[PDB]
Parts: structure tokens; C-alpha cells; sequence
């Protein structure tokens, strides 16, 4: 007989950064 | 310094932690006039970052640490534009001034520069040292380099014809001189030195 | 049959590596001395190192040397790629790395080449992904731990070795770092790449080794392959007798150099296009050609040569052409950057750009750098009390540190070119940085300018260049180029040799863009520089 | 040219292997076929396979996988060893975008394994194999650079005809009792962009329209058909005609005849053979008129490439980026040689950098310096051509109006206004009793944009009148005119639209 299987691998997110100017 | 926000201070922390971990260590800060600038007030984002970097330097050299052996050497050319919070014992205690060399010092400089150069036996450097004033070590280097170039010129045009650089080579090289530091710039250093004294 | 022999003989070897002599010998001995005889390491009572971090520009030949050592020794070359082993499934890339190491430890003492390690070593602090830190920890576990490695050496490859973990660059993992970054090596690569084909009898490899001054080594094979393709392509338009007298020639290599330009290197005339300035040409030729042609005589004398030359004067004089003409005869590169093409509104970007240009300069010796608009870059920092003033101070200090700071000054020829030398601080004009204060200021020179501009042009016997140069009276090289361009436009209009009436109708529409007071200012500055050189004579000792 | 190139690349490395070896170059390995879909890459592959008696092991993209793990590498090795075993031949790998997922956006492992297997099988071909590979793709961007590396795929063709279309028509439609008044040359001429399957869909829709024609008249009796309607079947010319119709200029610039003649002749001559120039680029328009119309007519009817940008379109409020945009624009220009870079509103970009002393002044100076150093570096090679246009020529930089960079100065009336109004009112059901010469004589200092605005206000007023009459007819029906109560735009609509018409400049 056959059988099934569950799988949950990962995820990927995106970040936000702050910069500094010199006028 | 870095483009982003709060990264120049992470850089300073990292290098100073590296220094404290691998003690004893000599950290040579070259041209403090860039980083350690007088905080005061500039009214700009650059002013804010250039103040944050100075404050980080103060708390890293004299803050809550274990006082492990780390010797900070600063080398500047505009010491009037450095925050007095740096110019203080505990961070940078002694301000060594290096004026232009005197006659004996410049003669010793020439002898040190020609330590590994074939020279004539009868060519004393006292005349070239006494026939100059206001020069710097870089200027003496320039004179030596010009003399070497004329000697190589002679060797090539002869082509061991001329193993030694000769008096006429040195005289022709000294025919033109650099005079790097002008009196206009030197009087400011004299004023600073006497004000410190 | 035959296939198993050919695939044995086609293998690479130590005879197929050129220019990387000392590092190739070093890797060869440190790999083969454990493999040829372990009794020596038993007698000395120590374990050999088991890690090589190779770094340099991409396309150098590092994996070729690793494959050559793996072919010359009875090892098993297993290739692991960087972005190939990384995946999005949790616990899968670590399983792939463990399987690769178990396969390398199962069969025989082998050599592992993991390529592009900078993609899978994000230093565990700058990254955000967990899988990258997990595979970093898997790499440190497979390289060091309890019964970590049993007679197997790993080799790495990267372009920037600073973006690796300090725990990865430790002893036992990557304890040896090899910098695989000249003309004789390029000639050796040309000789080993032109070995299996009779190109010709009159092909000289000296020009091929001197003109391709920025080729990394992986482009030389593509150059020779492109030449061998273009020869058969151009020799098949009309066609036992065809196979005779085949091969590439000098014009085939010239066409390969022209059709293909990229040198896989981040790098930005022949003594004839410049007119006049004979003593300036002689001085630049001397102070550039002597430290390149005669290093042995300079090491015999025991002195370092001069580096910096600074030009100043009116615009449209030929300073950029002079820099190209002194760069073009040596085998050096040419990085010509402009003044205001590096400043940015951010904090630290201009100094980062200065550090990248000087690093790319010192990454390929020799290299002449052409800094333009020194009055726009330096500005004689002094005191401005503002954000732009602080940015100018930081740019000047970074530039002063890159010229003479904590460096080695191997082979860098900085040449400055401005039109306002009074706005330069007295720290870049110090000897050791820009010591050569060469001033670039007639009709006899304009004759040479017109002769250098009309090099490959069909000329008329009835035109008089002396009569053209006599009516200038203070023109510039840009004005002469404008006159030549107007004459060429009139020639192509008459076509759609150069005639005399084109010049006769173009001499009236002159410009003379330079005024007189700027010439008086330049003469006053030159006279002040002449009067500053005082109390100096033949100076008898 | 591409057909001759692929014929050389499939003949010379397949018929004279001895000559190639004697020459000493073994670069030829795999060829790539990219371009827009429906151009004839599969047709060229079939023509290559039917022009040579060599072996032809066709392998499509997703037909390489199976339930068994690793079976794809075994299938690739089997195909490569069969092509090396049988004869010096050619391998066709169709739809490579499924096998090569570009290796960076994917996350699987059997795709990486089959890409590594295809790499190590394409690299492991010696001189005695004498086999080539051909690969077709749809998009030219989702390919591994390791597959595009030197050694496997370096010689790609860019397939961007009527005889092959007539051949495909005579191949398909030659198995039917067709007609007696058909000319397939006209169908091959009028069919422009079809490839392979679209002609089959055209014939299928022709058959469907024939069946629709011979159904509503002869009463097929769907319960049980007769036998007289089977033999009496013919796909006539009109069925193919409306099957093509139901499936999927320089004369437009009135006036300025000598101006457009000089412009076209000059453009043609610069891009023509350079022998005359060797023996012996740009332009700018300014005035109060149709400058962008002339740039559109150049971009359409010059038989050359065209890339146009607006004035401040390439500006970044940051630093560097605003120069990198122009840098990679000129990189795309030098890549697609020859080309025309239509810089609209040059003044907005240049602004005569001069002195402004600010962040905007620094950005303007950096933009002008980038433009000068990326335009003055154009030699006789790569033959780019910069076209500028402006309304105010006062504020343009004299550093960009210099000789050697951009020297031409094209200066750009009533008759041109009448021609512009007649070209704007081309596909419009106008009222027959209407003359535009009164609007041409009344409007003097106007422009084509405001003439279009006038025409659009007239169309809006006519549409309002039409919708009012339609709602009046609906109210009268709920409490019949023609298809439209106002089918044409009367003179009253123009006389009411010109009430609120201004000038642009
Ligand atoms: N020193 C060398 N001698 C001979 N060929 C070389 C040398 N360096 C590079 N090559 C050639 O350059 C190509 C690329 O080098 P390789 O080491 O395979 O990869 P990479 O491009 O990563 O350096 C090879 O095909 C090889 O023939
Ligand atoms: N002596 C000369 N001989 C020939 N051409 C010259 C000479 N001097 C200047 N030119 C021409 O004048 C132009 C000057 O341009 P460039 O070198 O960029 O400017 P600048 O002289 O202001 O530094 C060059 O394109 C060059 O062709």
C-alpha cells in the first residue's frame, strides 16, 4: 500500500535599511 | 566611514575590540583631521555623523573597559581642528611636534637615505647640508632621487662605467630644489607651537 | 578503443600552467610531499597543512592548477560549486555537503575544490538567512572536530577573501592563503595556448605579450580560439591542398584584438599624435621608461624612483593626450578619471570610490592614473565650515593617504592635470606625491601639431601648413582640431584629397576661446614659481 | 543572412571536419536560437534535419524526467552516446528553458543535477566526435551563463519568409479538394508574421467558415446527413480571406518637404557605406510644429533601430544612479548599433550647467559631464545618432552645441497646420460640408498638440450630443432614429470646441 507525507521547508523575507546623506 | 546609519561606529568597535583581544597592540590612526574633527556644530547630517563618530572614539579609548595595553598613535597635519576631548591625557596625552630638520638632523637624514647607495669617497654631504634651509625630508629625498636619475642617465649613455654617483651629478640635481613647505604655512605651525608652549 | 587513451592524454598538467611559478611550486610541494613519501613527515613528527584559500580576480586559472595537481597526483578531483549546493529546502544543503565529504573520504585520499566560497560564507552577522549560517556551521564541522578529516585536503576559490568568516580562515581549515593575481607569464600562456597549431613562421609574440596588458589568462585562450575561428572563416569564402599552408597571421591577431575588447579586468596613440613639447616628452619618457625597463639598475643603486607628475596651464593644450602618449608605449594600463565624476551626496562614497580606484591601480602593476581637475578634487581644503567642506576635507585626506600612507608604492604613476594650481593644498604638491611641477605652455610647434593631426589624410601639394600656422597667433590644440574638423566636414560635403579652399574658408571662422588675462595669470604664476627657486646655482661642493 | 549563417554553421563543421582540424579550431560546439515566438526556429531545425542525411536525435525540454531518480542523467548520456556512436550528426534540444532554470531562482536538486549533467556532457566532446548541438529557446534571458560560457554556446543567431510561408501552405492544403479560384501567393504575401501553426489555424478557420457557409442553406439534418453534401465541398478564396481577416508614415508629416528630404538623405548617407567618408553624429531641432512627430516618423520609417527618452526621465534624486542610468542607456545604444537616441527636451537635462551652487546644480553638472563623456566617445564604429528637440534654444548648453559632438541645427505654418489637421482627422467620420482652411487661417501661433486638443473637444461635444439624443430616444421609446443621430462631427461642434482653445508655448 502507498502512503503520503507532509513537508514544510522554509520562507524568504525582505528587509529595509536606512542610509545617511552628506547634504 | 560608511554609507549607512550606525555602521562607522560598528567599524570602530570592531577594530578596537580586535586591538584589545590581541594585546599588546599599536593602533595607528592616520590623519585624525578626518575622523576626530571638532564636534561643535555643523547643522547637517554629515555634522551628526561626524559627531557620532567622535563620540564613539571618546567612549572607546576612555570608557568602561579593562585598560588593556593598546597604544593609539595619531598623525595629523591640522591639529587645531581636532576635538579637545581627544587632546587630553588618558587618550592622547603627549603632542609631539616635528619641525623642519636642523643642520645636523638633515645631514643625518641624508646619511640615512644614502645608507645603501654607492657614493664617492671624497664627497662630503656637509656642503649640501649647509647650503640649504627650510627643507624637509621629502625634499632631501627628491634631491637624492634626481641625483640617482642623472647617474642612471650617465650610465645608460655610456652603455660598469660609473658605479658611483658623483659630485657633478649631485650638483646638477641640486640645481633645482623643491622647497615643499612655504613660510606662509610654516608660520601657522610656529604660532601653534608657541601657543601650546 | 582509443577514446580511453585520448581522454587520458588530454588531461592537464604542470606543463599546462604558465606564470604562477612560485605559488604553483608551493602548492605542488605541499600536496605531493605527503603523497610521495609520508616517512619524511613521520621523521619530522608533524602533520602537513590541509587548506588552501585561493584569491584573486575571476578568470586566473586557479581551478586549472587544482585540476592539474589532481591529475599529476593519484587523487580524486571532486568539484563542489557555491550556488549549486545552496537550496531553499531546510536541512538539504547541509546534507549535500555531508554527502560530498563522505564521498571524498570513502574512496581514496582526494582533493576537494569548493568553488566560490564567498556566496556560502556570509560571515554569520551580515546575513539574515538561517540556511547560510547552517551551511557555514556544517563547513566548520566537516573541516574541524572529532575525527574530522582523514588524509584529505580541501581547496577553495574566491574573489574577495575578506567576506569569509574569521573562523573559516583559521588554522586547520584554510591555513594557507594564496594570492593568484605579468609579461613573461602572459608570453608563457600564449606559448602554451598556441602549442597545438602551426600558426605561421613570421608571427612575433612580443607584440602579443605587450599589447594585451590587461588580460587575466582565461581570455588568452578565447583570443587564440577567436583568431583560429576567424582565419578559417575568412579562408572559406571561395573554397588535399587546402590543409597545407594553414594558420593565423599578425592581421588575424590584430583583428582578434579589435573585434574583441573586454579584458575581464576593471580597467578604464604612439608618441606621434602629440606635437611639440620635445623636452616635456623627453622628461616624461625618462621618468616613466626607466623604472620599467631597468629595475635591476635601480635595485643596484638602491633608490626608489619618482612617481607623480602634475601639469597646469590653459585648457585645450594637450595634457590628456600627453598622458595617453606616455602611457601608450609602456605595458601599463590607463585609469583616466575625472574630477567631479566621483563626488556623491552620501557619507563616505567619494572616499570609498578613491579607495577602489587606487586598489584597482595597485592590483595591476604597472599602472598610470590620470587624475583630472585637481582644483575640483583637492580645493586646498583649509576651512569651509560646512558639510561640503567636511566632505572635501575627508576626500583630501583619503587621497593623501592613498598616495603616501601605509602603502608599498609598488608601481603607481599618478599624473595630475588641472588648470588652476593656486587652489591646491600644499600637501599634495609635497615631493613624494606630485613632485614634478611641469608647466605646459608656438608656430613651429603648431606646425608639428598640424603634422601630427594630419597623419593619415590625403593631402594636397598646394597647401602650406606654414601659412596656416603663421596666421594663428595664440591658438590652441582644440582650435586647431576645430579647424581640421571644419575642413574635413567641407571635404565630405564636396564629396557628397583635402583641398586648399576648404582651409581658406575655415580659417575665417576661428574661435580663439582663450582670453588674455588668464594668460597673464598663468605667466605670473610661472614667474612666481621661478622666483621661489632662489639662491640655487651650480652648487660646487 | 541568418539562414546563410546557420547553413554555413551546419555545413562547414559537418562536411569538412578534416579541413576544420587542419585549420586547428574546434570552437564549434552548440548553437542557440533565440528571438520572438513565431519566427521559424523549429522550421529551420526541421529544414536542417531534412537537408542532411545525418542522425537527428530530437530531445524536448521536459521530456527528460521520469519517476526513477537520476534517470535524466542516464537519458542525457544515452542521447549523447547515441549521437556520438551513429554518425557525425546534430542534436536538437528543444525548449531549453525547462532544463536550464538559470540555477539561481530554482530551489530543486534534480534540476541542478540535470544541469550539471548537461554541462559535463557538452564539455566532454572531443575532436573525433564531430557532433554539434542545436538548441531553441523562447526567452533569451533565463539561460545559465555557465551554459553560455565559451566552449558550449557562443554563436547565437537573432531571428527577428514569404517563400517558406507559401511552402508551408502548399504542404498543408495540398490534401484537400480545395477550390478552382485560389491563389496561395496572395495568402503568402498578405500573411506576414505567422509561423508553422498559425497557417494551420488559418486553414482550420477557413474550413470552419466554409462549414458555416454550407450549413444554413442545405439543411444537414443533424439526425442523419445525406450524401450530396460530402462531395460538394470547397474552401473558396473568401473563406481564407475572412479567416485571415478574423485572426491574429513619411506621408503622415504634411509640409516641411525639403526639411524631411534633407533629414532623410543625411541620415541615410551617414549610415551608408563609409568608403567615401574615409577617402575624404547627431542633430537638434528648435522652434515654436511637429518635432516629436518627425521623431516618430524617423522611429517608424527609417529602417533602423530607435530608442527615445524624455527629458527628466533619466534623473535620480540620489547620486551616481542618475549617471548610471545614462551610462547603461548608452551601453544599450552601443550594444544595438546602429541606433538613434531621441533625447526629448534637451534643455531640461542640460540646463547650461554654468553655475547653480547647490545639490541640484551638482546633479546637473554631473549629468552634463556624463552626457559629454558618453557622447564624445563615439567613434566611426557603432554609428549611433543622437536626436535632440526643444522649444527654447536659449537654455541649452553651449558645451553641448559645440562642433564635434552635435553641430547640426534644424530650424522648424498655415499649410502645415492644415496638413496636420487633415492627418489628425484621417480616421474620423467628418461631416462632408466642412472646411478646415478657416481654422487654419484663424489659428496662427498654435501647435499640433493644441490642434489635437481642439479636435478632442469637438469629439467630446459630438459625443455629448450623441448621448443626449440617445437618451432622448430611449425616453421616447419608454414613454426610431438611425444608427447614430449625429454620425459625423458638424461645424457647430468645431465652433463650440474652438471657444476654449489656447496656445501651448
Ligand atoms: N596559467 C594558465 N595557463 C594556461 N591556461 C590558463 C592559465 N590560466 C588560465 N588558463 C585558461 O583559462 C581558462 C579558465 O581557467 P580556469 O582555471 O579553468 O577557470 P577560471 O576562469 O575560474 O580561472 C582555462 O580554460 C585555461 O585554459
Ligand atoms: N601638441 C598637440 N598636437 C596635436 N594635437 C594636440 C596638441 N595639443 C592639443 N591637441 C589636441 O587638442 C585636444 C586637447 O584635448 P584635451 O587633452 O582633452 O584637453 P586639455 O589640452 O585642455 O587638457 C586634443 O584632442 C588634441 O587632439
Amino acid at each position: 500500500a502507498a502512503a503520503a507525507a507532509a513537508a514544510a521547508a522554509a520562507a524568504a523575507a525582505v528587509a529595509v535599511a536606512v542610509a545617511v546623506a552628506a547634504a | 566611514l560608511s554609507m549607512w546609519y550606525g555602521e562607522s561606529e560598528s567599524n570602530i568597535r570592531d577594530i578596537f575590540d580586535k586591538a584589545r583581544a590581541a594585546a599588546p597592540t599599536v593602533v595607528f590612526l592616520d590623519e585624525l583631521d578626518s575622523i576626530a574633527k571638532a564636534r561643535g556644530g555643523s547643522l547637517g547630517d554629515a555634522g551628526g555623523a561626524s559627531d557620532r563618530v567622535v563620540n564613539q572614539l571618546l567612549t572607546e579609548m576612555d570608557g568602561m573597559n579593562a585598560k588593556k595595553n593598546v597604544f593609539v598613535i595619531g598623525a595629523t597635519n591640522r591639529p587645531d581642528q581636532i576635538d579637545p576631548a581627544i587632546l587630553r591625557p588618558g587618550r592622547l596625552d603627549q603632542l609631539i611636534y616635528v619641525p623642519l630638520p636642523d643642520e645636523n638632523a638633515r645631514l643625518s637624514i641624508l646619511n640615512a637615505q644614502l645608507r645603501k647607495t654607492p657614493l664617492e669617497p671624497g664627497l662630503e654631504l656637509t656642503a649640501i647640508a649647509k647650503a640649504t634651509q627650510g627643507f624637509s625630508g621629502a625634499d632631501l629625498l627628491y634631491i637624492v632621487q634626481r641625483a640617482a636619475k642623472y647617474a642612471i642617465k650617465d650610465s645608460i649613455e655610456a652603455h660598469d662605467p660609473v658605479p658611483y654617483i658623483t659630485k657633478e651629478h649631485f650638483a646638477e640635481a641640486m640645481k633645482t630644489a623643491k622647497r615643499s613647505v612655504s613660510d606662509a604655512e610654516l608660520r601657522r605651525y610656529e604660532a601653534y607651537s608657541q601657543q601650546m608652549k | 578503443n582509443r577514446e580511453d587513451e585520448e581522454n587520458n592524454m588530454n588531461e592537464v598538467g604542470y606543463d599546462d600552467i604558465g606564470g604562477c611559478r612560485k605559488q604553483m611550486a608551493q602548492i605542488r610541494e605541499m600536496v605531493e610531499l605527503p603523497l610521495r613519501h609520508p616517512q619524511l613527515f613521520k621523521a619530522i613528527g608533524i602533520k602537513p597543512p590541509r587548506g588552501v584559500l585561493m584569491y584573486g580576480p575571476p578568470g586566473t586559472g586557479k581551478t586549472l592548477m587544482a585540476r592539474a595537481v589532481a591529475n599529476e597526483t593519484g587523487a580524486f578531483f571532486f568539484l563542489i560549486n557555491g550556488p549549486e549546493v545552496m537550496s531553499k529546502m531546510a536541512g538539504e544543503s547541509e546534507s549535500n555537503l555531508r554527502k560530498a565529504f563522505e564521498e571524498a573520504e570513502k574512496n581514496a585520499p582526494a582533493i576537494i575544490f569548493i568553488d566560490e566560497i564567498d556566496s556560502i560564507a556570509p560571515k554569520r552577522d551580515k546575513t539574515n538567512g538561517e540556511v547560510e549560517r547552517r551551511v557555514v556551521s556544517q563547513l566548520l564541522t566537516l573541516m574541524d572536530g572529532m575525527k574530522a578529516r582523514s588524509n584529505v585536503v580541501v581547496i577553495a576559490a574566491t574573489n574577495r577573501p575578506n567576506s569569509i568568516d574569521p573562523a573559516l580562515r583559521r588554522f586547520g581549515r584554510f591555513d594557507r592563503e594564496v594570492d593568484i593575481g605579468d609579461a613573461t607569464g602572459r608570453l608563457e600562456v600564449l606559448r602554451i595556448h598556441t602549442k597545438n597549431m602551426k600558426l605561421a613562421d613570421d608571427v612575433d609574440l612580443e607584440a602579443l605579450a605587450a599589447e594585451t596588458h590587461g588580460y587575466v589568462g582565461a581570455d588568452i585562450a578565447s583570443l587564440c580560439s577567436e583568431a583560429a575561428m576567424q582565419q578559417i572563416r575568412e579562408k572559406m569564402d571561395l573554397i588535399a591542398e587546402v590543409l597545407d599552408s594553414l594558420g593565423v597571421t599578425m592581421d588575424n591577431f590584430r583583428f582578434a584584438l579589435g573585434n574583441s575588447n573586454p579584458s575581464a579586468l576593471r580597467e578604464t596613440v604612439t608618441w606621434d599624435d602629440v606635437g611639440g613639447l620635445d623636452e616635456i616628452k623627453e622628461e616624461l619618457k625618462e621618468t616613466v621608461e626607466y623604472p620599467v625597463l631597468h629595475p635591476d639598475q635601480y635595485t643596484k643603486f638602491g633608490l626608489s624612483p619618482s612617481k607623480g607628475v602634475l601639469f597646469y596651464g590653459p585648457p585645450g593644450t594637450g595634457k590628456t593626450l600627453l598622458a595617453k602618449a606616455v602611457a601608450t608605449e609602456v605595458s601599463a594600463n590607463f585609469i583616466s578619471v575625472k574630477g567631479p565624476e566621483l563626488l556623491s551626496m552620501w557619507y563616505g562614497e567619494s572616499e570609498s570610490n578613491i579607495r577602489d580606484i587606487f586598489d584597482k591601480a595597485r592590483a595591476a602593476a604597472p599602472t598610470v592614473v590620470f587624475l583630472d581637475e585637481l582644483d575640483s578634487i583637492a580645493k586646498a581644503r583649509g576651512g569651509s565650515l560646512g558639510d561640503a567642506g567636511g566632505a572635501s576635507d575627508r576626500v583630501v585626506n583619503q587621497l593623501l593617504t592613498e598616495m603616501d600612507g601605509m602603502n608599498a608604492k609598488k608601481n603607481v604613476f599618478v599624473i595630475g592635470a588641472t588648470n588652476r594650481p593656486d587652489q591646491i593644498d600644499p600637501a599634495i604638491l609635497r615631493p613624494g606625491r606630485l613632485d614634478q611641477l611641469i608647466y605646459v605652455p608656438d608656430e613651429n610647434a603648431r606646425l608639428s601639431i598640424l603634422n601630427a593631426q594630419l597623419r593619415k589624410t590625403p593631402l594636397e601639394p598646394g597647401l602650406e601648413l606654414t601659412a596656416i600656422a603663421k596666421a594663428t597667433q595664440g591658438f590652441s590644440g582644440a582650435d586647431l582640431l576645430y579647424i581640421v574638423q571644419r575642413a574635413a566636414k567641407y571635404a565630405i560635403k564636396d564629396s557628397i584629397y583635402i583641398t586648399k579652399e576648404h582651409f581658406a574658408e575655415a580659417m575665417k571662422t576661428a574661435k580663439r576661446s582663450v582670453s588674455d588675462a588668464e594668460l597673464r595669470r598663468y605667466e605670473a604664476y610661472s614667474q612666481q614659481m621661478k622666483a621661489s627657486r632662489g639662491q640655487f646655482s651650480n652648487f660646487n661642493f
